[PDB]
């Protein structure tokens, strides 16, 4: 059982990079692969941004942001973060931190409350 | 069959890697294993029954060829190489086991020379190959993969 | 009722009671030089190299 | 890559609610459903088409395969007013359907 | 080899699934199968020839270990699992054979307990696995696939 | 097991290709190979020890079934078909070996008739299948592929 | 041996959905996978729309219409149909019903006469 | 993903006609040729580069591999006036070449 | 050991096809797979055009030129060539002939001096 | 699909120079580095992340995996003024990074 807490600027201007972080309490992020970011955009619905494997540092990103998003970890702070470059008004959305466990034996999610970010 | 059975023995490792089916085909098929599979009775058989000691020696030879074959196949299976004469793994080379570059060993050494150079690291390498496959299966049982 | 599928595992640590033939072995130390000892001739397979338990 | 239908249902308490979801490509059996109440992050309800997530009421069930899937809520309660989402778990893009609402009157 | 042969026997199914190579390695290699493969002659051998009854008992034990191994490998091949210690199939679980959730069996039961719970459904399951593979091959012989 | 062992023998090649597991399952399991694997002792065994000639005849039969099985598996492995009952290769048909169209052989001939038509081309075909696999491995050891 | 007979509107207006059907005589469409639609467009030539597997109901569609076309069956009527959404003038073409048999042992096609559809 | 050439041939009766087709990607040996007469739906002539379809005259033959393929009609007859098409069978898109015409004078 | 020598027009006009050749000395091009063309464009950097397998004649082309470039060989002349259709000003670049050897046992390149081509 | 950094380094003779390169996708261990001197075609320096090409000085070394890689030149000499390139060898597109310069003062 973990708790996910997001934090970051609620406002980013055109062409700026948006930086959001998520703290993880109750377990480690150096392991437990499947730390991810999800975006909820009014008028579009839910989409994935991508995720990171705490054990290796590898990442996968949804193709729409293949050239725009970076996901990385601070295993000392036991927090992870999302950075999206060249942010525009179209990126206004509710951003969430989530943990997805999907193995042969178990399936579950943990979601944080998220951060609403306005983009000018 | 047996038309160049150890023909590559004095050749380099690189060239010898191209004849691997030649030796593989001769591990399960000696003369007695061909006579035993004739459509006609082999005729000889009565000798090996009348005199049971000879019957036992022949069976021991046949059973052993099978056991040796199966043990090598089991290791290849455990290491993640079911079939294939040449397979790649994820275990890095230590450069302690042998410290030579690729252009030296594939072109200048024979397999016999190589075998006499790293023979006391054989068990270490085999142990690592097994651990590598176990780690791979642990990663396969994760639907988010890599 | 979960939507599950059959997965096959090989090398599972399971057993059943059974009858079989054991092959016998001996400690090939002092007994090795007995020469005409019946038991030292029959239970020829060397064993007890600090055996596992 | 998946579309839900209808945009909204309006049901009497105790009535059975059904929501469909259609894929553009086969998603095999890898389908999950989520419940998002206003102010909340989505909760997992069902995974692998019909398996209930731990802690989910037996009101919730579902079925389907390939491209045709349904979420069903029997004996619908007022506490089930929510936006329900269809989630693809058979490919890399992991898309979601747009989300539909069920409201109890 | 044999350093924890049934060590996971009292552990849960989940944990025990991580030691599968441990038991697999001990199916073809008893002590006599190691002595039989020495570079030197084993010396003992004369005993088993002078007294042919002992020679026969030893061979029967060796032949049986091989036959049992091969039969398990044949079933895995028929079911579509050539190699692999863990393989997925397309046969659904009936929930009659056993009616427990994943969080109960993988975490609370040992493999011995599981084996004693579904032992009389073994043949049904094996039959279904074979039918599934045959259906898959029928679908493979269609170039429009799925 | 053995519920239609050669049932497709008089059927066409096409229909018979759908029963391949039926014959495969009966190559390693005769009656004596089932009795030998009982949890209880078979009881009979003393007879085969008291009279060693019968013990030897039984072992020879069991060893041979294993050797024949393994040789067929080795060929499939060499040709690049590890597992599978049906596998495609890259060797073209010569139209000398047999000169019939697909609609004639798959629908009108039985496998026995086919076997009696191309039996003296068997070794040529097997030789080509081995060469094809060796060529494929040579191409695999090229990281630019095709 | 089967016969394929197409039928449907010879005229569709902009942004309307075009619906064409094909009856199958001589065999079943609940089986015999490979029921398909082909389009012949003057100035472009022949292209596939997609096909359906009668045994499972699964479909595959040419990527150009991945978001526009639906193919389904009426196994009771033993007919199948094509629906293309948001049809425009560029979609004027001769549409055909075809059956493609491609296995390890046999290869053949059956084509119907088709329907010419004008799009405004 | 395949282009045929030339757009049109004009031949005397009994003359041999040849049409080429080039792929942008390898199509292995999976190539079929079709004959479409005016008012007709395309007829299969050749499959797998050189195998004749049932009912096809021996005038028709072909060869090629990978990316380079040819359709040949020997002893060309007036009944062979048609548009001939090159069909890709080695990938999902299954594209066709544009179609070329052969006319007998 | 081989030497690679490129030659061709240093100027091509809009919509024309650019044709460059490379002679190979010291070894054969009927074998030794991996004969390739590389483009160096000021302002963009290095990119591949594609390569040819001398033993089979098969080719692979970078997707950006999938519909524009042809690579083929003259094994009698022991030279190979590159043709790019519909060439435009954006294609001004330094073009190179290269040989890439990449196997399980060896890795090396041979590069020619290249041809600078101006496109109007 | 890879980006090098910084655009340029300026070092004293004998100083150690380091250049980074980041992938957008994992490139496994398949990374090569090249040295291009003005007027020259690129020379292979390092392959498979850290293996030296035949004829390369021991000044050159490197490390990294997945997406994070570094090229290092110790004891930098005036003869090392060049543009260094990062080359992807783990996929079909084989992309190159933009190239960075190292200059000795
Ligand atoms: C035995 O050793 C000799 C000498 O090293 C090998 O001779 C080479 O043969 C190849 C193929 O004809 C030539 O290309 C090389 O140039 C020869 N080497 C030299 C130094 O001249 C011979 O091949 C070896 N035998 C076997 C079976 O490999
Ligand atoms: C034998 O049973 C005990 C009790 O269930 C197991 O103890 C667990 O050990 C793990 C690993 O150290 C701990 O994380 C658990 O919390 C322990 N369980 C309890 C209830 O305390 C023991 O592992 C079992 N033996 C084997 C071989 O699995
Ligand atoms: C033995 O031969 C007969 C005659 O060829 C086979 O009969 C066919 O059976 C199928 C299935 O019922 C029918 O669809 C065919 O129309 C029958 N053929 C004829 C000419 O009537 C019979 O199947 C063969 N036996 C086996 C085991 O295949
Ligand atoms: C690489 O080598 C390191 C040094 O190991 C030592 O030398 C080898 C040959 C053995 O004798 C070993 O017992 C010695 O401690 C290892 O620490 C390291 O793990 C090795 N890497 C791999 C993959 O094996
Ligand atoms: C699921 O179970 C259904 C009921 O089968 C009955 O119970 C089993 C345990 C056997 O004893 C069987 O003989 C009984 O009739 C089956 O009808 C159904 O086919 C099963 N599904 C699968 C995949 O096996
Ligand atoms: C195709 O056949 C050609 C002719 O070979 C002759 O006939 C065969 C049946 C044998 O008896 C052979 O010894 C004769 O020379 C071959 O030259 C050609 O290589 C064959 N193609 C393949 C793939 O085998
Ligand atoms: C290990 O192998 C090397 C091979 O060069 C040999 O020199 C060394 O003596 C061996 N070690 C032992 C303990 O035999
Ligand atoms: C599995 O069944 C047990 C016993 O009824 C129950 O306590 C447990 O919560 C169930 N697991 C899940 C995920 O519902
Ligand atoms: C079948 O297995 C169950 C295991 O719970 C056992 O209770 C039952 O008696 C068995 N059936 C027969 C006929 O032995
Ligand atoms: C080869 O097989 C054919 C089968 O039709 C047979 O007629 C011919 O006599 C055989 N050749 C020899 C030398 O036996
Ligand atoms: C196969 O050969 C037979 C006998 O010559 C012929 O009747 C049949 O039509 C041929 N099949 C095809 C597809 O041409
Ligand atoms: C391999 O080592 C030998 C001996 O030191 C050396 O001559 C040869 O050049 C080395 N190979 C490479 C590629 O550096």
């Amino acid at each position: 059982e973990v708790q996910l807490v997001e934090s970051g600027p609620g406002l980013v201007r055109p062409s700026e990079t948006l930086s959001l972080t998520c703290a993880v309490s109750g377990d480690s992020i150096s392991t437990n692969n499947g730390w991810s970011w999800i975006r909820q955009t009014p008028g579009k619905g839910l989409e994935w941004i991508g995720y990171i494997n705490g054990r290796s540092g590898s990442t996968r990103y949804n193709p729409s942001l293949q050239s725009r998003v970076t996901i990385s970890t601070d295993t000392s702070g036991n927090q992870f973060s999302l950075k999206v470059n060249s942010v525009t008004a179209a990126d206004t959305a509710k951003y969430y931190c989530a943990f997805f466990w999907s193995t042969y034996y178990k399936r579950f999610d943990v979601w944080g409350p998220g951060v609403r970010v306005t983009v000018s | 069959v047996f038309l160049g059975f150890l023909g590559a023995a004095g050749s380099t490792m690189g060239a010898a890697s191209m004849t691997l089916t030649v030796q593989a085909r001769n591990l399960l098929s000696g003369i007695v294993q061909q006579q035993s599979n004739l459509l006609r009775a082999p005729e000889c058989q009565q000798h090996l029954l009348k005199l049971t000691v000879w019957g036992i020696k022949q069976l021991q030879a046949r059973v052993l060829a099978v056991e040796r074959y199966l043990r090598d196949q089991q290791l290849l299976g455990i290491w993640g190489c079911s079939g294939k004469l040449i397979c790649c793994t994820n275990v890095p080379w230590n450069s302690s086991w042998s410290n030579r570059n690729l252009s030296e060993i594939w072109d200048n050494m024979t397999w016999l020379q190589w075998d006499k150079e790293i023979s006391n690291y054989t068990q270490i390498i085999y142990g690592l190959l097994e651990e590598s496959q176990n780690q791979q299966e642990k990663n396969e049982q994760d639907l988010l993969a890599l | 009722a979960e939507n599950l599928w059959v997965t096959v595992y090989y090398g599972v640590p399971v057993w059943k009671d059974a009858e079989t033939t054991l092959f016998c072995a001996s400690d090939a130390k002092a007994y090795e030089t007995k020469k005409h000892n019946v038991w030292a001739t029959h239970c020829c397979v060397p064993t007890d190299p600090n055996p596992q338990e | 890559r998946m579309t839900q239908s209808p945009a909204i249902l309006s049901l009497s308490p105790g009535e059975r609610a059904t929501l469909s979801c259609r894929a553009s490509q086969s998603v095999d059996s890898r389908l999950a459903w989520y419940q998002q109440k206003p102010g909340q992050s989505p909760r997992l309800l069902i995974y692998d088409v019909s398996s209930r997530a731990t802690g989910i009421p037996d009101r919730f069930s579902g079925s389907g395969s390939g491209t045709e899937f349904t979420l069903t809520i029997s004996s619908l309660e007022p506490e089930d007013v929510a936006v329900y989402f269809c989630h693809q778990e058979n490919d890399w893009p992991w898309t979601f359907g747009q989300g539909t609402k069920v409201e109890i009157k």
